[PDB]
């Protein structure tokens, strides 16, 4: 299975040059092209450029002066640079995979065909901050009737993102964790909570993951099933 | 070059969304379609201008010609609400500015609010949140109120945009901060949530 791993999210001073590798699992770089297409915040995608493992990579002609790609075919992974970076260059930067084939007389990519998950590339002076965990013990007073809800606050941290799981993804079901406020002083904060059965409530435990890869940071934090 | 794309196509349910891509002689281009759910990467839908890779179903259709390229999807669910972009190559990629598409005659569903207390590991760091959590709601707005014990309280309070759950509901939070003290100073706190009209409020209060 051929997949696609970013570089993890993160900071990157203003004016630094912004440093990302890709690494390619489950087949070698060879067969494909490989760019790099990024998303800022709230906006549309935008093509930085691609390489082919034995050609040269050629850019987008708006990031041309500020931009290079190359690629390690020894550690199977490509690489990113972008210099000058401003709050501008905040955003996701995807992986991403094109097919090569012989089409209106040339080798040509044919389509962006897998995509990573991205990862977030926030631009900023300021530093990183871990999260505060806090445990939400569920209330003795459902509102829907037979069922309690448990959670997780996940305070003040930065930059984002954070991801959550509970039981180390064996707890799926019930589970939402909402997307991040933006506090005024900058900070994030988010929660994530399981609603289960009333009947089904202190029959296991209930431990919430909490991944903060920009201060490389996990919390695991044990719920304990108890009202108050 | 530029394409362009409306910034939002709707449907009713079960029908046939259009999604169209216009640029100059873009017929004489191939073009390639891409979906983006809430919070996920961007994921090939067609190439080529009509060719489907194997894991996107035969009711999601591309045509490319003259100044025009469309998708089209048939049989359109809620679970198809996605911003969807195009793309072309001419002389280097260019993507048009995406379409938000949106499914519409869904029944309307009041928000479920649960409020949680300041945990007693946080009072002892010598803090407090009151944490309401809303979810379950349709259609997607909210306003977000706060009172301690009967009055209105402005300062700490910070509240998210409302945003698309799985189940094709919505869902948003909001948080109020204060000391320990303000906490246990009165004899309530509630969190009142607005929508279309109506408000639903819950409340808590300081104990053991």
């Amino acid at each position: 299975q051929v997949q696609l791993q970013e570089s993890g999210p993160g900071l990157v001073k203003p004016s630094d040059t912004l440093s990302l590798t890709c690494t390619v699992s489950g087949g070698s770089l060879s067969s494909f092209y490989w760019s790099w297409i990024r998303q800022p915040p709230g906006k549309g995608l935008e093509w930085i450029g691609y390489i082919y493992y034995s050609g040269s990579p050629n850019y987008s002609p708006s990031l041309e002066s500020r931009v290079t790609m190359s690629v390690d075919t020894t550690r199977n992974q490509i690489s990113l640079k972008l210099d000058s970076v401003t709050a501008a260059d905040t955003a996701v930067y995807y992986c991403v995979r094109a097919s090569r084939s012989y089409y209106w007389g040339s080798y040509r990519p044919t389509a962006f065909d897998s995509w990573g998950q991205g990862t977030l590339v926030t631009v900023s002076s300021a530093s990183t901050k871990g999260p505060s965990v806090f445990p939400l013990a569920p209330s003795s007073k459902s509102t829907s009737g037979g069922t309690a809800a448990l959670g997780c606050l996940v305070k003040d941290y930065f930059p984002e993102p954070v991801t959550v799981s509970w039981n180390s993804g064996a707890l799926t079901s019930g589970v939402h964790t909402f997307p991040a406020v933006l506090q005024s002083s900058g900070l994030y904060s988010l929660s994530s909570v399981v609603t289960v059965p009333s009947s089904s409530l202190g029959t296991q435990t209930y431990i919430c993951n909490v991944n903060h890869k920009p201060s490389n940071t996990k919390v695991d934090k044990k719920v304990e099933p108890k009202s108050c | 070059y530029e394409l362009t794309q409306p910034l939002s196509v709707s449907v009713s349910p079960g029908q046939t969304a259009i999604f169209t891509c216009s640029g100059d002689n873009l017929g004489d281009k191939y073009v390639c379609w891409f979906q983006q759910r809430p919070g996920q990467s961007p994921m090939l839908l067609i190439y080529q201008d009509n060719k489907r890779p194997s894991g996107i179903p035969e009711r999601f259709s591309g045509s490319n010609s003259g100044n025009t390229a469309t998708l089209t999807i048939s049989g359109t669910q809620s679970t198809d609400e996605a911003d969807y972009y195009c793309q072309t190559w001419d002389s280097t990629v260019v993507f048009g500015g995406g379409t938000k598409l949106t499914v519409l005659g869904q029944p309307k569903a009041a928000p479920s609010v649960t409020l949680f207390p300041p945990s007693s590991e946080e009072l002892q760091a010598n803090k407090a949140t009151l944490v309401c959590l809303i979810s379950d709601f349709y259609p997607g707005a909210v306003t977000v109120a706060w009172k301690a014990d009967s009055s209105p309280v402005k300062a700490g309070v910070e509240t998210t945009t409302p945003s698309k759950q799985s189940n094709n509901k919505y869902a948003a939070s909001s948080y109020l901060s204060l000391t320990p003290e303000q906490w246990k100073s009165h004899r309530s706190y509630s969190c009142q949530v607005t929508h279309e009209g109506s408000t639903v409020e819950k409340t808590v209060a300081p104990t053991e």
